[PDB]
């Protein structure tokens, strides 16, 4: 504010801001696929009581037995 | 621990994370490290120099995009450590990386050293009580509630098809070709260079990705539409410049069905699925053709499913009920399935305890992961 | 009786087929004088082209018509072509077929408008557009190798094995001679010699062509140039003024190997060639490391093959025979190759006749370019 | 040793000074050296042959003025030493040079010889214990208190745009034209000779500068003022006469927007800002157009912002918000921001002590400030 009187070249009637007028998905609806609504509650209730037995399993490239099938037991 | 595990969908494009037992991943941010290329002069500027998350997206022009995961394989361990720490920082989760189990997704058929060094990071830098690396296909089936089905996904960088018939994943029919979204985006950048609109900055390649995600429709007839002439609709850049796309909008996403365009002999997505089904047994391919589950963001193109039906009908035997079943939260299916798997009572039995890794090491990791 | 015209972003090397050296060698520059209300009298032209504008450069404004291999002004390029045909070779283009050289990965609009102009404006009977690297390989006397061309506006690498090209392993970089000229102009302004206008750009590029060489060990050479002063040589301007340049000599072509000095966020020419080799097939990389051919005028720097050989040696494996081929006639390799190609007994079927353009139009160039 | 830091804001036309914390520089005067016309042989006239500021403005028709700084480059170092000594003299500060910290300003892309000689003066003659040669755009951003912004300053000799985005100054996006107020006054004198009046002296040239500063308007369309007849607003000369200026008052500031009309090659102020934004990244232009910071005394023309809005609307793409922020303290924004920056506590690491300068010399300056 007092920079007008103490300084010579600080003019008035200056529009400080020169501006312009501040002027103001469809792929899932296909007939090919069957869109499924994912529900974590229903799927969680489905796989709620299904155990997995990991007693002595392997997945690596170890060849000692004939075959190798991990996740043997359940409930 | 008596807490809840963390399901990290360690994808190549969007590293989705969040706590287990949720319904939507609360923290979805792209998988890149942003380092400034300019020189800060005026004080009070931004600091840290390693921008990840919405900070990198909010200011792309300042930083240089560098991806750490190229075709599903971690190429910059320092960048992945920084991204993982960013996930565990106060800006994303506020918890500790030593008081929760970690469910880390991973694309199939990846190198062994990726699993080894990934668990080395999570069990040496971070000292997690339990880590369980897993497939993305099994998790997608977990989220869909199904048990059968051929998971044909296409992320940012790895396309693969893992057929599973009632929880019995066939480890030999799994096909995997490194031709997906990021590579399609790069091919699109090449096409745009041929059109006259060049983009060469790393912070500009994501603008190319936005062009890929907005106006790129897959045509049913490839050469019949290739010989024609479209109306050349326009696009608006973030700068405000208008770009006529032209024929690249339909000739660029054809890379997923013709990998010869990039100059690499391999199979297309449809050949990946058909060969993954044909490498299975006789008494199983009818149900697998009737149970096709999509995933991945690169399957969101216009006309992708229609072209899959046409290609598969060209390859599958006559009079076989083909059913492509994609979900509605396609980008989050793997994370939702990870949430369901980690929220199970049985999940404690299939991980790798910290003491187990300290006793054995890599052998335990390869022993407990597929 | 064929015409070989090499239209680059700098010089316009033109001449007849079968000749060793081209007749027309002039900077492809056009220039309008300083339009003022005053008059001139006793005649003068309207737009000087070639050496006319090069000698009368004291008042006219130099405007190149080609920026990075892209013809940005078809009227100025048409003026240069008219000047070439009817004034440097002194023969009408209707009695001869012409051969134009474009850069690879060039936007299709240039490759088509060039043909439209050569047929509708000059009424030529046949015109073919070849890639400059292919012609450089022709002039190098080899059918196997990678060409590291470097013009003033473009720099690209094209690998050709046994006469077959690899259209996917072709890279392209806009970091060429004109960018080096701008960088040298900025650092000469930093040493106290303001070369502001376009008329001074020819003087700074003359400094670049006369006293600039490629440093072998840039950090060691920079430290010794900052330590000693024997490397600082002198140079005279068109005026009686004399200057001295110390770092600028070797620091000017350093941008070619280190694009970070210009903020390009890209790879240097050595690693551009390295990446272009790595994008090829693994069985033909030995031949590419042995038959690496340099061409263009930007490779005329003294002591550049040593830098390229050292950098590739550090990048390529130890059991490879890194060999750099740099002929002394590499400034005209594209034109010499155009002469060889135009004078071949097989090339007569490789033209594009007038009636072919009358029937198809501008779209026949893409099916007949390469 | 420590005292209140002095912000000696240099410049081609008005050297400004004042202690930190002050919101108004109490000691401002035009930058020149006054010497009488006739060579002194004895006393009885303008003694000492050295007039600066008020004593220089005391007499006009009896002095030959020599500017010490032209286009931001110091030509007469002795004259700048005398002006700096005048700042330390009994009429401007009455303080001690070896006690107060001294901030210094410089236009970008200046030669290294200027900085080295300036530090030789401020560390050998006036042994200042703290010298930091800052820039002239960053300071205007500190004065406005804004992070982003495109600083477009216009002093008496240099007009340059430096788009700084949140404290990050992009050096390769800097456009710099050596045309401003002094040249505006020179071509204004050229047009005044067409009006009918002539000026042929340095002090007479400063009278022309006063003519420029009182009445010089920039219409949006100068052809409309050309077709119509101006009312020829009079101007009372300092000698006592009157001059009816006429159309030269608006024809002269057209230089900064159309320098091609006179015969000089440049881009203009509007194109400096436009090309400075176009050289930036694609993701930052939308924000850099809406953040334009003006500075310098040459941006004080009637209708300057309106014509700049029209020209930027011509060059920038449509529907882009532009905000040419024109502060009131444009003539002192560099000094005000320098005072704000010097008053900071982190500012201690920016300067160089006398012993620190004696350690290396030139390299110490260039390493600590950059
Ligand atoms: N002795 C030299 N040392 C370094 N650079 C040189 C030398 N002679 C010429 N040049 C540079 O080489 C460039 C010459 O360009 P060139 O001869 O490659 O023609 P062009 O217009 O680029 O077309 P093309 O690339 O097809 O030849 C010029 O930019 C010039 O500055
Ligand atoms: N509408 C779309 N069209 C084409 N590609 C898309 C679309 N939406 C997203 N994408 C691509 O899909 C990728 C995300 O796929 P996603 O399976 O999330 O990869 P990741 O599993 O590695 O995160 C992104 O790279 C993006 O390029
Ligand atoms: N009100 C005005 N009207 C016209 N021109 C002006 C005005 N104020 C200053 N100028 C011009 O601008 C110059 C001052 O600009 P400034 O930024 O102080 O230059 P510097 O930074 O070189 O000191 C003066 O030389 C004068 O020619």
């Amino acid at each position: 504010d007092p920079k007008y009187a103490d300084l010579p070249g600080i003019a008035r009637n200056e529009p400080d801001v020169y501006e312009t007028s501040d002027l103001p998905l469809e792929e899932l609806t296909s007939t090919s696929v069957e869109h499924i609504i994912v529900n974590p509650n229903a799927a969680y209730d489905k796989f709620k009581d299904k155990r997995v037995g990991t007693k002595g399993l392997d997945f690596s490239d170890r060849i000692g037995k004939t075959k190798r099938t991990g996740y043997e037991s359940g409930e | 621990i008596a807490n809840q595990p963390v399901v990290i969908d360690n994808g190549s494009g969007v590293i989705k994370a969040g706590f287990a037992g949720d319904q939507i991943p609360k923290y979805c941010f792209p998988n890149y490290v942003g380092r400034p290329k300019h020189v800060r002069v005026m004080a009070g500027a931004l600091e840290g120099d390693i921008f990840i998350g919405p900070k990198a997206e909010e200011h792309r022009g300042l930083l240089s995009i560098r991806y750490p995961m190229e075709h599903g394989i971690v190429k910059d361990w320092n960048d992945m450590e920084r991204i993982w720490q960013y996930v565990y920082s106060k800006d994303q989760l506020q918890t500790f990386s030593e008081e929760h189990p970690v469910l880390l997704t991973e694309a199939p058929l990846n190198p062994r050293k990726n699993r080894e060094r990934a668990a080395e990071v999570f069990f040496e830098t971070f000292n997690v009580p339990a880590l369980f690396i897993s497939m993305q296909a099994v998790l997608s089936l977990y989220a869909t509630g199904r048990t059968t089905g051929v998971v044909l996904d296409s992320g940012d960088g790895v396309t693969h098809a893992v057929p599973i018939y009632e929880g019995f994943a066939m480890p030999h029919s799994i096909m995997r070709i490194d031709i997906a979204g990021r590579d399609v985006s790069r091919f699109l950048r090449l096409y745009l260079r041929k059109e006259g609109y060049d983009f060469h900055s790393s912070s500009e390649f994501e603008i190319v990705k936005a062009i890929k995600e907005r106006a790129c429709y897959l045509s049913i007839n490839p050469q019949k539409d290739e010989t024609l002439e479209t109306e050349k609709a326009q696009y608006y850049l973030p700068d405000g410049s208008t770009i006529e796309i032209g024929p690249s909008r339909f000739r660029a996403p054809e890379l997923l069905f013709r990998p010869d365009l990039i100059g690499e002999e391999s199979e297309g997505i449809h050949e990946v699925l058909v060969f993954a089904i044909q490498k299975s047994d006789m008494d199983l391919r009818r149900t697998l053709f009737s149970n096709i589950v999509l995933s991945g963001g690169s399957t969101l193109f216009k006309g992708f499913g229609d072209r899959l039906l046409s290609e598969v009908k060209k390859l599958a035997p006559k009079d076989v009920k083909i059913r492509i079943s994609a979900p509605q939260e396609r980008l989050y299916s793997t994370w939702i399935g990870g949430s369901i798997l980690a929220s199970l009572d049985t999940f404690k039995k299939m991980w790798v305890s910290k003491k187990e890794y300290e006793e054995d090491g890599a052998r335990s990791i390869h022993r407990k992961t597929f | 009786a064929a015409l070989v015209v090499d239209n680059g972003s700098g010089m316009c090397k033109a001449g007849f087929a079968g000749d060793d050296a081209p007749r027309a060698v002039f900077p492809s520059i056009v220039g309008r004088p300083r339009h003022q209300g005053v008059m001139v009298g006793m005649g003068q032209k309207d737009s000087y082209v070639g050496d006319e504008a090069q000698s009368k450069r004291g008042i006219l404004t130099l405007k190149y018509p080609i920026e990075h291999g892209i013809v940005t002004n078809w009227d100025d390029m048409e003026k240069i072509w008219h000047h070439t045909f009817y004034n440097e070779l002194r023969v009408a283009p209707e009695e001869h077929p012409v051969l134009l050289t474009e850069a690879p990965l060039n936007p299709k609009a240039n490759r088509e408008k060039m043909t439209q102009i050569m047929f509708e404006t000059f009424n030529t009977p046949a015109m073919y557009v070849a890639i400059q690297a292919v012609l450089s390989l022709y002039a190098s006397g080899r059918t196997t190798g990678i060409v590291m061309d470097s013009g003033d506006g473009v720099t690209h690498t094209v690998p050709i094995y046994e006469g077959y090209a690899l259209p996917h392993a072709i890279l392209r970089l806009d970091l060429a001679g004109r960018d080096l000229t701008d960088y040298l102009m900025k650092i000469l302004t930093e040493r106290g010699y303001s070369f502001t206008t376009t008329a001074e750009r020819e003087i700074v590029r003359d400094i670049k062509e006369k006293l600039c060489y490629v440093a072998l060990d840039f950090e060691q050479e920079m430290a010794t140039a900052a330590s000693s002063s024997s490397l600082e040589k002198s140079y005279e301007l068109p005026d009686g003024q004399v200057i001295t340049i110390g770092n600028e000599r070797f620091r000017c072509p350093e941008a070619l190997f280190q694009p970070s000095f210009l903020g390009m966020e890209s790879c240097g020419i050595h690693e551009t060639t390295f990446n272009s080799i790595m994008k090829c097939d693994v069985d033909i990389r030995k031949d590419l490391y042995a038959n690496t051919v340099l061409s263009g005028g930007t490779t005329m720097y003294p002591g550049i093959a040593d830098r390229m050989q050292k950098e590739i040696t550090a990048l390529a494996p130890s059991t490879m025979k890194i060999k750099i081929i740099a002929p002394p006639e590499r400034k005209y390799s594209v034109w010499i190759g155009g002469s060889i190609l135009a004078s071949l007994s097989t090339f007569q079927q490789m033209w594009i006749s007038k009636q072919e353009y009358d029937e198809s139009g501008p779209s026949i160039v893409h099916r007949k370019c390469f």
